[PDB]
């Protein structure tokens, strides 16, 4: 990927073929870095199991996509999301408290 | 003005795509770690 | 924790001593929880604890990304 990134539509093909090693892979990468590659796997994960590795890879575009599949789970979806700003806070505590 | 200041950020990527572009550089924060 | 300050920063440096979803769940239900006495507490234990928290909880969420 670093190589090829330094043919997209081949590479969102080898991805697709590629999608748990795979996610495995990713988490790897993102570990150790704490354009065109990040866009490409943003769509890929677009197209629980999806908010979770959506989340993982944009580390707003999680948030987005909690709220998005929001629109137990309730609870936990809120909670994620108060964490990860730590307006939006107060929003969702009044929600959870109605 | 938050949003105004992401928009400006994806216009400078999109001019992007060495000293004065460093000048013009100096969720958000994210963004700014990959860039770096 | 739930069911009780002191405590709760205790708690809070057990976990980052230690450092799925039942467990960030809780970790949650801490974050929404969260005087002097405490903060003795906590600079006896170091020996900005909110702002240590947050960061714990964030390496916590990472895990079970991972995960």
């Amino acid at each position: 990927r670093l190589g090829h990134e330094c043919r997209t539509n081949f590479l969102q093909l080898l991805l697709q073929e590629d999608i748990d090693f795979f996610s495995t892979l990713l988490r790897l990468c993102n570990a150790h870095s704490d354009k065109i590659v990040d866009s490409i796997l943003s769509q890929n994960l677009r197209s629980c199991f999806k908010k979770l590795y959506c989340f993982r890879m944009l580390n707003a575009a999680a948030e987005v996509l909690y709220q998005y599949i929001l629109m137990i789970r309730k609870r936990k979806c809120y909670l994620m999301v108060i964490n990860v700003l730590s307006v939006t806070l107060t929003d969702l505590r009044d929600e959870l408290r109605g | 003005c938050c949003n105004v200041m992401s928009q400006e950020i994806v216009s400078k990527i999109l001019e992007k795509n060495k000293a004065k572009l460093l000048e013009l550089p100096l969720q958000d924060l994210m963004k700014c770690t990959y860039k770096i | 924790l739930i069911e009780f300050h002191y405590l709760v920063l205790l708690v809070a440096k057990f976990l980052y001593p230690i450092f799925e979803d039942s467990v960030a769940t809780v970790i949650e239900v801490i974050e929404t929880k969260w005087s002097n006495l405490y903060e003795t507490i906590i600079e006896a234990d170091k020996s900005a604890t909110l702002l240590k928290n947050l960061r714990k909880k964030l390496n916590f969420k990472l895990c079970q990304a991972f995960m």
